[PDB]
């Protein structure tokens, strides 16, 4: 029957590994790096997008961050189309929350069921995982500022700095030697920019390889404001920090 | 709008002996003021020297005791030809009963044989599947004629010892199976003679530890 | 939940010596008006067995599908099909009383009153009833409707009870058969003079007769009966 | 089942539950308890059918606390009642609805005020200063209007409380055999034993 | 019917009819209303006799799963529940069930539960559940005291019972006693009313809107 | 790689042969069948000290009058166990009795083969299924996970199977006393296991019909044991 | 070899190889003998066991009050099978109260094995069953086979070393077919018979199972003491 | 629905599914088990290449099921999250149905049922997962402490330990554990549990996190502090 041409995705290894998540990783280590920074007043999302041709349509194009709801973003690492299978989904996790408790959702709760559903896929059902790697980025009033990171095998852990993708051995070794507690959100955005321009495998960073957000507490008293930064708006900031 | 009961009217009677009991049930079916049958066989032996009699819609009552029947069958399969206790059947006609709670089997259905010491045993039921152990129970159209009947005549209820100013009570004992089948074909008679529905025809199923013998007596056909 | 449209009324059957007897008029009522009239009531199974059916119409038509396919059925792989594993009349009752009784278990029954009439292997005369309700009783003598109301009584005049069958010779019980379908055609408001009778015989075997009338009829004293009361003219 | 009130006062928020329960022409408990605490700093009395009362507060309460287990964390009263309210919305659609009208005091520990929420079997979901389900209301409310003050001390509503009872003890026509006073307050929930 | 079951200093009372009726007609007079579930659990039985007497013995099977499972005899509480949390599923279906679950264990103690068809579940020290409840209420009441002895508290049981069946139509046949105390429960007999009820209105001399 | 329900050349369901195996490596499990009772005893076999051995539940329960000892995958039992006393309490509720000890075994044995692709493998565990009833009196079973299973007089089954059976070949007779059954079962245990027998890695138990299915104290043991060793050294 | 993986794979020769194992285990089964005259059908069956302390297994299935069968292989996959017959014999029962013919309980048999070797998942019945039965045509003996095929036969035998006793029935047949109203001399020409597949072992008394049916006589099973006649 | 029989049997009887799943507990970060005379401790280990982690938000190793009992784990780590909300589903349904919560001995065996589920079922591949569940049962005060492993298998234990070199510390709380005394104090048992750890860890700073249980639901989770004394006097009694 059947049986003949069946991959077998949900398995051990000898060794004790799941292969397809193994692999999955693997796929997400040549994807562009993303880098999530966590400040005490607030975050910052960067990441690279993929070697980009200049005919590409930057301004009104979304490839590594997107929105979940009003305090939570993420930043994606591997197939985008899978991304947004896992996107959707936490956008309808987070409204049916809120629907019932009449309360933005807890960042970790959110994290938690989006993990969840990756582990289902290597455990059960036969298929293949998502080839995806997220950075979480949002606030709410329980442990304010949170960055996590869940990948295929649907572990997921929180951060105070964290990169995703390729590079990220090189990646965390500049973060984890720069980063330190009392840091600020301008701060954080130079850092991330910095390291991101040193791990790249371009001849050198500029605003159309690029993807950039902040989540601060800048808005007006006591509330929360998603900045997706425009094309221009990062041009200005890779001047500002003496990049380009 | 379609009634899926009907009444088939007849009247049914078990009474219990020492090593010995019977199950009697007149043989008239009808319906409404229509005889259908003078001669309808609703008591039966089901095996296992068990005999059963479910009166009251016909239709009811030949689908339990045919249900009854193949439960013994399968009871023998299952269980290494274990005869079926009558304390066993019972149970498991409850469970036939109940099974149909919502859609009961519109019956009073009684069941008569040995029990596990040899003695008499009539169990009787009604029509969802409760269950009481009994020396004596009339069920069906002329229930309320006999029953009554019975309980001076077998249980000797409200006669008390002559002279002893109401103090002492007429004192139980088991009946002979000769003293029975009169009680049996009097109280038919009787129920005949004053039931409209009840008639024809008389059929009686002793169950001793040698068998089940059967017995008929003629009935008046008006 | 049903309701009876098109009709058929009395089925009267009764045993003789070495057989039965069944009968019913070729009528399909519509309520008051008697719509058709070439509606044949009794349904032959094999050589050996006929049920007459009375109730509605279209239930009957599908009683008659399911007894053509059982007849089908019954010969696949069966070398015995017209011999020792032939239809018996109990086998063909057992079936259709199984079907009645579901039936009006879910609710939807076959609006019909059955008698299954015929001769067993052995010989035995067989004859029971079986109605939309699953209720099945056999005797001497069966009928339906109206038939149970004025047949019953004259043929149970012939065969009271059991032992009176085989005094009783197949002339005695046709007569007594045809006067009944009379009596009924007086009396019944939805039935016809035109009737079907069948004869199912241990050594004869079974014989059909269609297109049967009602005759030997008494009108003539009407002409005497003038008025309700005083009316003399 | 029968009378359920609720006083939200300045630092705390009161409870008030008859304590007679009737099936026919005999009362047949007259301590009843008609609540059930949700977590530490919530707590829902209830009335309405028999049976659907239990099952509905107790079902409830399983789902609050799993909550509680699994995000080491206190449900704020708000979220509670939202959820509750859910809940009683999805179960009048149903083949068989649940009906039971509830009462939700609860102690916001993060804005450090009580609040009660009065929900009946529809999912009618409001806040209020006091509140009552059945024909207590009738009585209630309009005695409430008069004499309630939002400033007013725990012990002002208890005084406040025991005013309603004695007009519903004098003018309703069943016995509802008294009533069991509960605070719910930032401490948490006590009951009063002395009424 | 009429049932009770009561608690007290010396443990638990509890007493029943044996009568069973279709509208009018008398249909028993030997019923048994006390279901014997296991050694330390009793059930009562009012209403629906088939539904009483069906899932009452579907609960002492239930009972008797549960202690093979966790090798411990299940809870006076828990017992109950698994009875009202099944009638329960079967609300509005049409089952009538009056039930009283009494029973000792160690960490409850005597405990009875009042369990009916329509979902109801209490915990109480006295209950009299069937058609002349109100009967045997009003006896049971006015004569009961927490420091009866297990001789006046069989009697009150019984007495209260009697007075029911008197009184109440529908009620009449038998009296069956029983007594659940720390070692498990004790049957006390069966008390037919024929006799009871004379004997009763010549020693204490009560019943004297009767004929003597 | 292969179906799960194939036939091997042999005629053999490669799955059941293999489950087999599984059950040789299992820890000993014993039973002696007498017309005073059956005994069952059991190899704890604790992995390390440390494991409190108490908790060890190799012997079992299944109604008052019916017990059941296991060896190999002990985790595949629980299912076996709850559907076996399902089946006798259900079977009490049908037919107000006691279950046959043989009708029982069957419906365990029922759910063995219900495997394939239901279950996704057969079962990795051997029972000895021991019990009373009044046609039959006292019986052992030996219940496979090839849906197959023997009533037996005495049964070893584990991983010193093979040496125990040749044991009781040799040690039982007709006339045997549950004494002398009891002292049978720990003196054949304390031959094939590994480690030194004591009360603590071994446990006995057994049915009656007058005293039902009894699990034996670690202090009952403890003498049955003292008393074994003293009868050996006697002679 | 490569075709043998499931029973829906045909070899290039055309052979079904899983069904072939399944054969093969009812090779390995004990022997059980199977012959009938006019008036009764028999049933013998060598019953073997796992060693001396434990007991025979039973090779005879009662299957209704005129029919039963004889098995050999796997006992489990006998259990269903006879559980089926006992279900369509019941069936026949309750809703024409008419007992099923042997013919048709053979065809019945045959096509439920059958759609166990065409379909994906499944496999085949690994055992054989010898069928008897008195209906109204008569005495019946039929051959099951988990391939599928039935064949009604006067006599015949299936199991290990089943060629000595198949041999002596095909000699013995004009002799034993005409044993009419006469149970134990129809039973004494099957424990003959059987005792053709015996080696180094002989007949006892809890080792023989016989089974019989007839005109007058339900399906009964013989086995202990009341076997002791035929030794 | 995916029905295929990934847990099989192999010829020498072994299920291969299973024991893969074994190997990816002995990958996993070491945790440890020890009770105490009126206290269970679970001691955990967290790998010390993962800096500038955020510990308020990260997963702690050690999961309440209910107020009374804890369950640590070794292994894959999204499994355990869906057996820990299994048996926290089926704590509240057992005192929903019970009126009484559940024994650290049931809650174990469901869990362990669980995990042996999915050793036999179509489709789905075995839990990479064994757990230490402790606590108290209701209204007792004797120190519960239950292993499970992927096989379904559980059993009860004085003091036990998982994950990688889980034999080395098991061989040092083989040693040093007395049966016949355990750990009289709260004090006493948390230090023999950080001790045991500290054969294996590498540093005592936030490499290892303690988990205090006493009975009547009295659970706490011992700082970075106050478990880096218990770290501080073991290496200066070492010096010896
Ligand atoms: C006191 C004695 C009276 O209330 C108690 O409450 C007892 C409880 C004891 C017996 C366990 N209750 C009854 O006796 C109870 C009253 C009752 C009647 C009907 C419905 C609910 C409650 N009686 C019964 O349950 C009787 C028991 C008989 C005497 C064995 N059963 C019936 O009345 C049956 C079945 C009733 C039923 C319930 C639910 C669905 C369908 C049916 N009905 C009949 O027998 C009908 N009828 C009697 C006359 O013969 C023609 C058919
Ligand atoms: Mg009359």
């Amino acid at each position: 029957g059947s049986r003949r041409y069946d991959s077998r995705t949900t398995i051990f290894s000898p060794e004790g590994r799941l292969y397809q998540v193994e692999y999955a990783l693997e796929s997400i280590s040549h994807a562009g790096t993303a880098i999530g920074i966590m400040a005490s007043d607030g975050i910052v999302l960067a990441a690279e997008r993929k070697v980009t041709s200049t005919l590409l349509e930057q301004d009104t194009s979304t490839e590594k961050l997107y929105k979940l709801n009003d305090k939570i973003a993420v930043a994606v690492a591997g197939l985008t189309a899978d991304a947004e299978i896992l996107i959707n989904t936490a956008r309808i996790h987070a409204q049916n929350y809120l629907k019932t408790y009449n309360e933005d959702i807890p960042v970790e709760i959110l994290v938690r069921r989006l993990s969840d559903i990756k582990q289902g896929y290597t455990q059960h059902g036969g298929l293949r995982p998502f080839g995806v790697s997220f950075i979480y980025a949002g606030y709410d009033d329980r442990y304010g500022y949170q960055l996590y990171t869940s990948n295929p095998s649907g572990n997921y852990t929180g951060w105070k700095a964290i990169s995703v993708g390729a590079n990220t051995s090189a990646a965390q070794t500049l973060l984890q030697m720069d980063y330190k507690d009392d840091m600020k959100v301008d701060d954080a955005i130079e850092l991330a920019l910095k390291t991101l321009s040193k791990t790249t495998d371009s001849s050198a960073l500029t605003y159309d390889r690029l993807e950039f957000a902040t989540i601060r507490k800048g808005a007006n008293d006591g509330e929360v404001y998603q900045k997706i930064f425009k094309p221009q708006e990062i041009k200005d900031i890779l001047v500002k920090t003496g990049i380009t | 709008q379609f009634n899926p009961y009907g009444d088939n009217g007849g009247t049914i009677l078990g009474i219990a002996g020492e090593d010995f009991a019977v199950l009697a049930g007149d043989t008239r079916n009808i319906t409404d003021y229509s005889i259908n049958s003078r001669y309808e066989p609703k008591v039966f032996d089901c095996g296992d020297n068990i005999v059963m009699s479910a009166n009251g819609f016909a239709a009811d009552g030949d689908a339990l005791v045919k249900r009854f029947k193949n439960s013994v069958k399968w009871y023998h399969f299952d269980h290494n030809d274990k005869k079926l206790s009558i304390n066993s059947a019972a149970r498991n006609i409850q469970h036939l009963l109940y099974g149909k709670r919502f859609f009961p089997y519109y019956v009073h259905t009684i069941i008569a044989g040995l029990d596990e010491d040899g003695k008499g045993a009539v169990y009787s039921f009604d029509p969802v599947g409760s269950y009481e152990r009994e020396q004596c129970r009339a069920g069906g159209a002329a229930a309320s004629l006999i029953m009554p009947f019975l309980d001076n005549q077998v249980n000797f209820k409200n006669q008390y010892e002559p002279g002893t100013n109401g103090k002492v009570k007429k004192p139980l004992k088991y009946l002979s199976v000769e003293e029975v089948i009169k009680l049996v074909r009097d109280s038919f008679t009787s129920a005949t003679e004053r039931h409209i529905q009840v008639g024809d025809g008389l059929e009686i199923l002793i169950v001793t530890k040698d068998g089940v013998r059967k017995e008929f007596y003629e009935l008046k056909r008006d | 939940t049903q309701q009876p449209i098109v009709t058929g009324t009395s089925v009267i059957s009764m045993k003789y010596d070495n057989g039965v007897i069944i009968a019913a008029d070729n009528l399909g009522s519509y309520g008051s008006l008697l719509r058709f009239n070439g509606v044949e009531r009794l349904i032959p199974v094999g050589d050996n067995t006929v049920v007459g059916i009375s109730g509605d119409i279209s239930d009957m038509q599908h009683i008659e599908r399911l007894l053509k396919d059982l007849v089908t059925e019954n010969a696949y792989d069966n070398p015995l099909a017209d011999a020792e594993e032939a239809l018996e009349p109990s086998y063909i009752f057992e079936y259709l009383a199984t079907v009645m009784y579901q039936r009006r278990s879910k609710m939807n029954p076959l609006w019909n009153a059955i008698i299954v009439a015929g001769v067993q292997s052995n010989g035995d005369q067989f004859l029971r009833y079986v109605n939309l309700l699953g209720v099945t009783y056999s005797s001497p003598t069966l009928a339906t409707g109206f038939g149970a109301h004025m047949a019953n009584p004259l043929l149970r005049k012939v065969v009271d009870r059991e032992s009176d069958i085989p005094k009783t010779t197949v002339q005695v019980a046709e007569e007594a058969i045809v006067n009944a379908m009379r009596v009924l055609y007086y009396r019944d408001a939805r039935s016809s003079r035109n009737f079907s009778l069948a004869i199912i015989d241990k050594n004869t075997g079974l014989t059909f007769k269609k297109n049967l009338q009602v005759e030997n009829m008494k009108w003539d004293f009407a002409k005497d009966i003038k008025g309700y009361g005083t009316q003399k003219i | 089942m029968d009378i359920i009130l609720g006083i939200r006062v300045q630092d705390s928020v009161i409870l008030a539950s008859s304590k007679a329960v009737t099936r026919g022409i005999s009362v047949l408990k007259d301590s009843d308890d008609k609540t059930r605490q949700l977590s530490p700093h919530t707590l829902m009395s209830f009335a309405g059918e028999a049976g659907d009362t239990v099952q509905f507060a107790e079902y409830i309460q399983a789902n609050i606390q799993l909550y509680s287990i699994r995000e080491d964390y206190e449900l704020s009263p708000q979220a509670v009642s939202s959820f509750v309210r859910q809940e009683l919305a999805k179960s009048i659609r149903s083949r068989r609805p649940y009906q039971v009208n509830v009462l939700i005091g609860g102690y916001d520990k993060k804005k450090n005020k009580p609040e009660l929420y009065q929900i009946d079997y529809l999912g009618t979901k409001v806040e209020l200063p006091y509140g009552a389900h059945g024909y207590s209301g009738f009585y209630t409310f309009s005695l409430l209007d008069h004499h309630y003050r939002p400033d007013m001390t725990t012990e002002e509503g208890l005084d406040l409380l025991k005013l309603c009872v004695q007009e519903l003890e004098k003018r309703m026509p069943m016995d509802f055999k008294g009533v069991i006073v509960k605070i719910v307050d930032k401490d948490g929930i006590r009951q009063v034993d002395d009424f | 019917t009429t049932t009770l079951a009561f608690r007290f200093q010396g443990g638990i009372i509890v007493a029943v009819n044996s009568r069973a009726t279709a509208g009018n007609w008398v249909a028993s007079q030997t019923v048994k209303k006390v279901i014997e579930i296991n050694p330390f659990l009793l059930g009562t039985m009012a209403g629906g006799a088939a539904d009483c007497q069906f899932w009452e013995t579907w609960l002492g099977s239930q009972c008797r799963l549960h202690e093979l499972r966790e090798k411990e005899r299940i809870s006076v509480a828990a017992a109950s529940k698994i009875l009202s949390n099944l009638v329960y599923q079967y609300k509005g279906a049409g089952l009538s069930m009056g039930t009283m679950i009494c029973g000792y264990t160690r960490k409850e103690g005597p405990t009875i539960y009042y369990v009916d068809s329509d979902g109801t579940r209490l915990k109480g020290d006295i209950f009299c559940v069937g058609s002349g409840q109100t009967f045997a209420y009003g006896v049971l009441d006015s004569n009961y005291k927490w420091d009866l002895s297990v001789e006046d508290a069989l009697y009150l049981g019984k007495r209260s019972i009697l007075a029911a069946a008197h009184r109440d139509a529908y009620s009449g046949g038998s009296v069956n006693l029983y007594h659940v105390t720390e070692d498990g429960w004790i049957y006390h007999g069966n008390h037919d009313v024929g006799e009871l009820f004379w004997k009763v209105k010549e020693e204490e001399g009560s019943f004297n809107n009767v004929i003597g | 790689d292969r179906g799960v329900s194939t036939f091997s050349p042999e005629g053999r369901l490669f799955q059941v042969e293999y489950s087999l195996e599984a059950i040789k490596l299992g820890s000993t499990a014993i039973g002696i069948a007498t017309k005073e009772g059956v005994v069952l005893g059991v190899e704890k076999r604790a992995t390390s000290p440390l494991l409190e051995s108490d908790s060890i539940e190799k012997i079992v329960e299944i109604d008052r009058h019916i017990g059941c000892a296991m060896s190999g995958l002990t985790a595949d039992a629980r299912s076996m166990i709850e559907h076996a006393r399902t089946a006798a309490v259900t079977h009490n509720l049908y037919y107000d009795e006691d279950i046959n000890v043989e009708s029982l075994t069957q419906s365990v044995c029922d759910l063995a083969l219900r495997f394939g692709e239901l279950m996704s493998r057969p079962f990795g565990v051997a029972l000895l299924i021991a019990g009373h009833d009044a046609d039959d009196g006292y019986q052992l079973f030996h219940a496979e996970p090839s849906g197959t299973f023997y009533r037996y007089n005495a049964k070893a089954i584990g991983s010193g199977s093979e040496g125990a059976q040749a044991e009781l070949l040799n040690e039982w007779h007709s006339s045997l006393t549950l004494k002398e059954a009891e002292l049978l079962v720990l003196k054949i245990l304390k031959q094939v296991m590994e480690e030194k027998l004591d009360e603590n890695n071994a446990q006995l138990s057994c049915i009656t019909k007058q005293d039902g299915f009894k699990i034996y104290d670690n202090e009952k043991t403890a003498e049955l044991i003292k008393e074994l060793k003293e009868k050996e050294a006697a002679e | 070899n490569n075709y043998d993986g499931d029973t829906v794979t045909f070899s290039p020769t055309g052979r079904l190889f899983q069904v072939e194992y399944a054969l093969e285990a009812i090779k390995q089964g004990s022997v059980t003998v199977g012959l009938r005259s006019n008036t009764h059908a028999v049933l013998v069956a060598l019953k073997r066991n796992a060693d001396e302390l434990s007991s025979y297994q039973k090779k005879i299935i009662k299957c209704d009050e005129h029919m039963g069968l004889s098995l050999a292989g796997l006992a489990p996959d006998a259990r269903v099978l006879s559980n089926y017959l006992r279900q369509q014999c019941n069936y026949s029962s309750l809703v024409f109260n008419r007992k099923l013919a042997v013919e048709r309980a053979g065809h019945l048999l045959c096509d439920k094995a059958q759609k166990n070797t065409q379909s994906y998942g499944g496999r085949p019945y690994g055992v054989g069953l010898l069928i008897i039965g008195y209906d109204k045509s008569g005495a019946h003996l039929l051959e099951f086979q988990p391939s599928g095929n039935v064949t009604e036969l006067y006599g015949t035998a299936i199991g290990a070393r089943s060629q000595g006793a198949k041999t002596y029935l095909e000699r013995t047949l004009d002799t034993f077919i005409k044993i009419d109203g006469n149970p134990d001399e129809l039973i004494k020409a099957g424990v003959e018979a059987i005792s053709q597949s015996l080696r180094d072992e002989s007949l006892t008394v809890d080792n023989l199972s016989i089974a019989i049916v007839g005109k007058d006589t339900p399906f009964t099973i013989y086995d202990g003491e009341a076997v002791a006649k035929y030794i | 629905g995916y029905d295929r029989a990934l847990s099989i049997f192999s010829p020498d009887g072994h299920i291969f599914q299973v024991e893969y799943a074994l190997e990816a507990v002995k990958r996993g970060t070491c945790a440890v088990g020890v009770k105490g005379k009126n206290c269970v401790v679970l001691g955990c280990e967290r790998r010390s290449t993962l800096k500038l982690q955020d510990t308020r938000i990260t997963p702690s190793k050690v999961s309440k099921i209910d107020s009374h009992v804890v369950l640590s784990f070794s292994g894959l780590n999204a499994d355990s999250r869906i057996l820990i909300e299994k048996a926290r589903v089926e704590a509240q349904s057992h005192r929903l149905t019970l009126e009484d919560p559940v024994t650290v001995e049931y809650l174990t065996r469901y869990v362990a049922g669980v995990q042996q589920r999915y050793t036999q079922s179509g489709g789905v591949r075995p839990f990479g997962v064994s757990t230490l569940i402790a606590g108290f049962d209701p209204r007792d005060d004797e120190p519960k402490l239950y292993q499970t492993e992927p096989s379904g298998i559980y059993s009860s234990w004085s003091a036990q330990t998982i994950g990688r070199n889980s034999k080395t510390v098991r061989e040092f709380l083989e040693k040093n554990y007395d049966r016949k005394e355990p750990p009289a104090t709260v004090e006493e048992c948390v230090k023999l549990t950080v001790r045991s750890l500290l054969e294996v860890v590498q540093t005592g700073a936030k490499n290892i996190e303690i988990t205090v249980v006493k009975p009547d639901s009295d659970i706490v989770a011992l700082s970075s502090e106050e478990i880096n004394q218990y770290v501080t006097q073991i290496e200066q009694e070492k010096q010896e």
